[PDB]
């Protein structure tokens, strides 16, 4: 299991609104193996400040390619994980990796060159 | 010690308040720091003010001086 | 001399801050050594920086 | 690191600093238990002229003008 902290942030397409709602919490990838789809889960829990958009625990399924990994979707605020599931279980979140604080950075975290990859290897590979 | 900062609650100058205040922890008793921190809790004055006079921040900047500038004695260990 | 080393205070006493330099203490110097708090005359111009300890530990 | 100097008080406002004193009697008496040794570190404070910017908290590197004969000032050599 792949942790990591971020937080949610409110999903739009109306005018890209898109500003995250603060938390903390974690997101926890979980491989999983279902079907050859992979359907790795993107799971969001509060397990920290849950003040802000509650986002009650629930997991998500990924179809991989419809995805679309867009670091900027919002485009007026950095470390947009975007999931497109065409607007059907399409959430944003907002990544809070300590290494410079949580203040939002262009291009996602400060560690750019890891989060590029983290980001192929979950979207990508289908267990 | 508290109505000098009020004072400086009109100005709005952040720059003022943080010079003023890193020579008063210096100083200043430990019993001062502890009391006046309350104190500027109940005013509504800026969480700013109240973390310096925590004295962490200062911890902080001296710690960072230490650790890049540091000159080891390799002889010391031998 | 570069700011955050060593300064013994007798070579402190003698400092002087460039005034057209962008940092520029906000009241005048002590004259000696401890921290000093500057005006930042222009954010925009990009410094290279020293993160203070405590973020770079998060 | 050989950067740091023990303040007798801060002459700034010609006040006893109250941490140099308590380390430095704490210390002297040491004959008795050895362990009492250790509460001189408490006295220590580093001579560092840090620059800070007021509303963001970070050091901007930068070069003051110094009369100085640097050699003088400059570290001793590595012991």
């Amino acid at each position: 299991v792949i942790k990591f902290r971020a937080g949610v942030c409110e999903y739009n397409e109306d005018s890209r609104l898109c500003t995250p709602i603060p938390v903390q919490g974690e997101i926890e990838i979980k491989p999983n193996e279902e079907e050859e789809l992979g359907f790795w889960d993107f799971e969001w829990r509060p397990t920290e400040k849950p003040v802000g958009r509650e986002l009650d625990p629930i997991s998500l399924i990924l179809i991989p390619g419809e995805t679309m990994w867009v670091p900027i979707k919002s485009s007026k605020s950095g470390r947009i994980f975007a999931l497109v599931f065409s607007s059907n279980e399409r959430y944003f979140f907002w990544l809070q990796e300590k290494n410079s604080g949580n203040l939002p950075l262009n291009e996602l975290s400060a560690k750019d060159k890891e989060i590029y990859n983290k980001m192929i290897g979950v979207l990508n590979n289908s267990s | 010690a508290l109505q000098l900062f009020k004072k400086l609650k009109e100005e709005n100058d952040e720059g003022l308040s943080a010079q003023i205040a890193f020579d008063l922890v210096s100083s200043a008793s430990q019993q001062l720091l502890e009391i006046l921190v309350t104190e500027l809790t109940a005013q509504g004055y800026d969480p700013a003010l109240l973390n310096i006079l925590s004295g962490l921040p200062t911890c902080d900047y001296y710690n960072t001086f230490l650790l890049n500038n540091k000159n080891i004695d390799i002889g010391l260990l031998n | 001399v570069d700011n955050m080393t060593r300064i013994l205070p007798q070579q402190s006493r003698y400092i002087s801050f460039i005034k057209d330099d962008r940092f520029v203490p906000v009241r005048k110097f002590k004259g000696n050594n401890g921290v000093v708090v500057l005006r930042d005359r222009e954010p925009k111009e990009p410094v290279a920086l020293i993160e203070t300890v405590r973020q770079m530990k998060d | 690191g050989r950067n740091v100097t023990i303040q007798l008080e801060n002459a700034d406002t010609g006040t006893l600093d109250t941490k140099s004193v308590v380390g430095l009697v704490m210390f002297s008496q040491f004959w008795y238990w050895f362990p009492l040794a250790h509460f001189l570190s408490l006295s220590f404070t580093p001579t560092t002229v840090i620059g800070i910017r007021g509303s963001d908290q970070a050091i901007p590197k930068f070069q003051m003008n110094c009369y100085a004969k640097e050699d003088a000032f400059s570290y001793p050599r590595m012991y």
